[PDB]
């Protein structure tokens, strides 16, 4: 009795895994080793962006499967293997229960390059849409009751550190603890602060000796809210500690990040000693050249470092933790260097989706 | 216009009981009726829209009931933050007006 | 989350006219009408008029016809309010709201602003 | 009670309203669709963005066109529709879902929706117009 | 279950396989749930375990897909099962000295 | 006897069939017709998209005129003049290809043309109006 | 010109299963429905199965069912035959044929293979 | 019978396209309104 219409223009999405194109902000005239990248992959931005808040609906946000991530690690690469070049570069390949294999030896010129993150949106092409969910309590995983259709994203500052998350993006309400798989012993806990914590860092006028000032009070209320959030999960009664570190490589046992084109290698085991029951930090960085790759696997050797003075402030806005389940008390680790882990603790709440405009509904036309 | 009448306007009463207010218009207004309440030095909010529906946010423990020029907003069990003062608006045409206020204690 | 911001407190003549904004954050603008009520110390509401943020039309009540004008703009989200010929009886609290515009038609007012006290 | 007219929820801004509902603003989520140094490379990959969309919309006017509707937005055909594909009240149906669980559940019968829709429309009131 | 039989004083190796041709983060544990070693991204990452000095992995391993574990100088209190977890796969590698 | 469905012949793999087969088929060959190398190898590519796209525009509005947009099989009200090379519907229908056909009407194919976009959207236009 | 190439000959043991493909030459793979055919030694030729390689469904007799399954590859323009729980009367010579395929219709096998011998 | 209506015989024999146009400048976007809303959404939901 009822027959079937179409429908060109209906409110539908499905799931997809498109490409993106970046549109960041660049200047096209500095040498910067980030500009130059830039305007060879992006768009200028539109200074008018589209956010449209929608109606009743939920969706699914998964944030440990995402697509943006990977699309976001690709990129950072090969960023990263045009402007830093190496002096000296050492990766096993060995395409064939044991492979004899020795290592290449890539030598290339090695000029010193000034290096500085500038914001980078991630902007999704026509026929896609991005939502975002604003929920301030998010877990991080499950659905979502309150969605938005983005334009692109926020500002992302691409920064590459371990055990420390440096120039990130805040939280809304409460400091945020998110997980793959809460009481595993394996996945990493990342820690999403409520107030950025200043640090300066600095190598004044041997060379490698840089010292690198926290404030003490700031960081005790820091992780007494940090504490205060991880003894929700466990039983409002057990005691948690803090430890260094547990051997490992030397660019994931300590702080390990850049300033200037500088590897400054920061230790922190004078940060994480309180054990928590029911005025400024100095840290002896050493600025490093020989250096285990993170794009790929192998070693890496750089110039000694430039004179002068090396000035950088960050704000510490995150934390990657690792539980050290046994046979109680609990002990937390701090660890990292899987950088997926880096960028996803500011894509963590935008899915993209393919918009599909053509529907079928039955009622009661003739012909 | 359309007058609207609240009756009573003061009552008192105690924690825990169950109170009814009625509001009335001269003319039948359907069921196009607003219950909104209010604390002094704050902005009111929407308690029941439609003269049946309770907003999402407000308590279970609230009612309202009531047609043509007779309707009823009633509490089940008298909370002490719920002490406030209570608005019936109708919307049928215009102008739109407001109660005389229902203030409780 | 969805909230509205009005402007700050003003004292004025009688006589004279007086200017209000109310902006939205946190919903789309161009979706739901907004009203405006106002409240004299010491007894209850009183609305004003109501308005539409895509069309531009207005609906303005019977008492206050040619005294009070409702204008908007959707670059900023902002909906304008112009009380003109101030009396001593206009001493009171303005306050905006979103009205809820279920099915086309007026249902319910459930977000309103902090309010601007004038004298 | 009192109305004005008409809202604009915006692209992509009715997908939790009702299916009676977000029928009627079909055309703002289908007008969207539409919408030295620096010259070689701003310019490349933005007009390639452009003449991607214009062949996708192109894409999606030609299927609309052989399926007998060549620039109505909504348009009815003469399938008629099998019960074995899930039905239910017809109040329901235009009253309490969104096209959002619509298409959820759909989906597994699309593909013999889309082939009805070709060959027992355009190769069925065509061949008996050619008599 | 695959058994290992080792001599004192001497170096052991373990072998899990991966089922495909990448780097996978990859874990393992001892009987009593404590890590020994891992990797995170391109760094090895060793764990609170009595085994921090006496672990180590092959590195150029992990882009083929055998993802092993070398034990050195060992003693009598390392025969214990081992689970090298990847891809939510649990292999139970068993050791006897 | 016992049957599958339909086969796909491909692009212009129907021009050896009849005209009352070939004609079925009409979807698929209306569906086919729609740094240094970043400056050479992709504008060219552009280019060539482009044009396809135009070339599809054009033909489509040039449908469009004769009141016949969007459908690729619609009537008119021209009538067959037998000067045109006339045969039976059969024999037309069932023992020609489209090359033989076009090969027998290319002497009058402009006057057709012609008359469809003098006549029809210019004639049931133009009498509508009054 | 048109021609169907395939693989060598199989010997395999009972109860296992035995794969055979078939490559088209000289023709649209895509335009003519495809049948398959055993023979044992000394018999009559008797009939498995025929499938679109376009829509990719297949069709089997009444004593076949779950017991061959027919795929196709577009790509490689190859169909596959896959033949389980071999017995001693499955031995013998297998053979592709394009049927001719006028008016929708089967009509005739007019290209052949040169074989596959199972044992 | 607003938007300034005339006999057919002079708007259709004697003013050019562009007169016409400058004629309904002001009132071209009533029109446009009454085209795209409230009547081919009437239309197509008094054909459901
Ligand atoms: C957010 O998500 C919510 C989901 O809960 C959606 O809310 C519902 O939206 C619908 C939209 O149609 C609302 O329906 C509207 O309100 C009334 C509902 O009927 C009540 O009132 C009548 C009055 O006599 C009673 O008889 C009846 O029993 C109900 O108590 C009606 O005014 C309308 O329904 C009528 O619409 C037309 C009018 O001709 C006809 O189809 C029918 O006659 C029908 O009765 C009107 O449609 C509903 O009230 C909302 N609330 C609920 C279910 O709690 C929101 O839509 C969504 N947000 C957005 C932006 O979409
Ligand atoms: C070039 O390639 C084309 C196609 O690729 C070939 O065209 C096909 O030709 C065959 C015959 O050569 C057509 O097949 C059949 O035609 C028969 C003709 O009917 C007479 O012969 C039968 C013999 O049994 C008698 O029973 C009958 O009474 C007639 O005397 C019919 O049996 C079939 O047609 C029937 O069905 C169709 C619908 O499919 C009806 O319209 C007919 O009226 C009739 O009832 C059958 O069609 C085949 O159809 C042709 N293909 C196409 C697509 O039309 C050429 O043969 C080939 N070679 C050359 C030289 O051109
Ligand atoms: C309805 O659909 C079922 C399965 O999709 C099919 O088997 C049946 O033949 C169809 N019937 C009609 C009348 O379309
Ligand atoms: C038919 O064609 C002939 C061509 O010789 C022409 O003379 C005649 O006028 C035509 N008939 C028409 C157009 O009605």
């Amino acid at each position: 009795n009822l027959w079937v219409t179409v429908y060109y223009g209906v409110p539908v999405w499905k799931d997809a895994e498109t490409t993106l194109f970046c549109a960041s902000d660049a200047k096209a005239y500095e040498t910067e080793k980030h500009n130059v990248w830039a305007t060879h992959a992006c768009v200028p931005t539109d200074p008018n962006p589209q956010e449209i808040h929608l109606e009743n609906v939920t969706e699914e946000f998964n944030m440990w499967k995402n697509n943006m991530v990977e699309q976001m690690h690709t990129d950072i690469i090969s960023l990263w293997d045009q402007s830093l070049k190496p002096c000296v570069k050492l990766t096993p390949l060995c395409v064939t229960r044991l492979i004899n294999c020795n290592t290449s030896a890539i030598t290339q010129a090695c000029p010193k390059v000034s290096f500085e993150p500038i914001p980078i949106h991630y902007c999704a092409p026509a026929g896609f849409a991005i939502l975002k969910c604003k929920d301030k309590k998010f877990n991080g995983t499950g659905p979502c009751p309150s969605v938005s259709t983005v334009q692109c994203t926020h500002g992302i500052k691409p920064v590459v550190s371990t055990q420390l998350l440096l120039n990130g993006s805040l939280a809304e309400e409460e400091v945020m603890i998110r997980s793959e798989n809460i009481t595993n012993n394996a996945k990493n806990i990342l820690v999403q602060f409520n107030t950025p914590v200043q640090i300066n860092c600095t190598r004044p006028n041997d060379i490698r000796q840089a010292h690198c000032n926290v404030s003490k009070a700031t960081w005790n209320e820091t992780l007494g809210k940090v504490v205060k959030q991880l003894r929700k999960h466990f039983g409002n009664n057990t005691i948690i500690r803090f430890a260094n570190s547990s051997g490992g490589d030397l660019e994931v046992t300590t702080h390990s990040f850049n300033c200037g084109g500088e590897f400054f290698y920061c230790n922190t085991s004078g940060l994480f000693n309180s054990t928590w029951i029911s005025d400024s930090i100095t840290l002896p960085c050493r600025i490093k050249q020989i250096i285990n790759m993170w794009q790929r696997i192998g070693q890496a050797m750089y110039a000694p470092p430039i004179q002068g003075v090396i000035r950088c402030v960050s704000n510490i806005t995150g934390l990657i933790l690792t539980r050290d389940g046994g046979s109680t008390t609990e002990t937390f680790r701090p660890g990292g260097g899987d950088m997926r882990d880096n960028w996803r603790s500011e894509l963590y709440k935008y899915k993209v989706v393919k918009i599909e405009p053509l529907g079928v509904a039955p009622t009661r036309c003739k012909r | 216009d359309i007058q609207l009448t609240q009756s009573p306007s003061f009552l008192s009463a105690s924690v825990g009981d169950k109170v009814t207010i009625t509001c009335r218009a001269s003319q039948g207004v359907r069921n196009e009726l607003a219950w909104y309440q209010q604390k002094p030095g704050k902005a009111p909010n929407l308690l029941i829209y439609y003269a049946s529906t309770l907003q999402s946010g407000v308590p279970s423990r609230f009612s309202a009931t009531g047609s043509g020029t007779h309707f009823t907003l009633t509490v089940s069990s008298l909370q002490p933050e719920d002490f406030a003062t209570y608005f019936c608006q109708h919307m049928s045409s215009y102008p739109l007006t407001f109660g005389g206020g229902t203030k409780v204690e | 989350q969805e909230v509205l911001v009005q402007s700050g407190a003003e004292v004025k003549k009688p006589g004279a006219s007086v200017k209000v904004s109310c902006r939205a954050f946190g919903y789309t603008f161009t979706g739901n009408a907004l009203h405006w009520v106002r409240q004299a110390p010491g007894q209850g509401l009183e609305w004003l008029g109501w308005i539409n943020p895509h069309s531009g039309d207005t609906t303005t009540s019977q008492k206050f016809q040619g005294r009070v004008y409702m204008t908007r703009d959707k670059s900023i989200n902002t909906a304008f309010l112009d009380v003109t010929r101030l009396t001593s009886d206009d001493t009171g609290i303005y306050y905006c709201a979103r009205d809820k515009y279920y099915g086309n038609e007026a249902v319910g007012m459930d977000v309103w602003g902090q309010g601007t006290s004038v004298t | 009670a009192v109305g004005i007219g008409a809202v604009f929820l915006g692209f992509l801004g009715a997908a939790g309203s009702t299916m009676g509902a977000a029928s009627m603003t079909l055309t703002v989520q289908a007008r969207n669709l539409l919408s030295l140094l620096k010259l070689t490379v701003w310019g490349i990959k933005q007009l390639q963005a452009r003449v991607l969309a214009v062949e996708r919309y192109l894409r999606d006017q030609q299927l609309l066109g052989i399926w007998g509707c060549s620039g109505k937005l909504i348009c009815c055909t003469n399938v008629p529709w099998n019960s074995s594909w899930s039905n239910r009240n017809l109040s329901e149906i235009w009253d309490n879902m969104t096209w959002l669980q619509w298409d959820k559940e759909i989906s597994n019968y699309t593909q013999i929706i889309y082939g009805l829709l070709e060959e027992s429309q355009n190769q069925q009131e065509k061949n008996e117009q050619d008599l | 279950k695959k058994v290992v039989l080792g001599k004192k004083g001497d170096t052991v190796e373990l072998t899990c396989t991966a089922s495909q041709k990448k780097s996978i983060q990859f874990h393992w544990k001892n009987s009593n749930q404590i890590k020994i070693l891992g990797n995170q991204g391109s760094f090895l990452t060793k764990g609170p375990s009595k085994l921090n000095d006496r672990a180590d992995s092959r590195r150029s391993l992990w882009d083929q897909g055998n993802f092993p574990l070398i034990i050195k100088n060992l003693k009598i209190e390392d025969s214990d099962t081992y689970i090298c977890e990847v891809e939510d796969q649990k292999e139970e590698v068993q050791l006897l000295v």
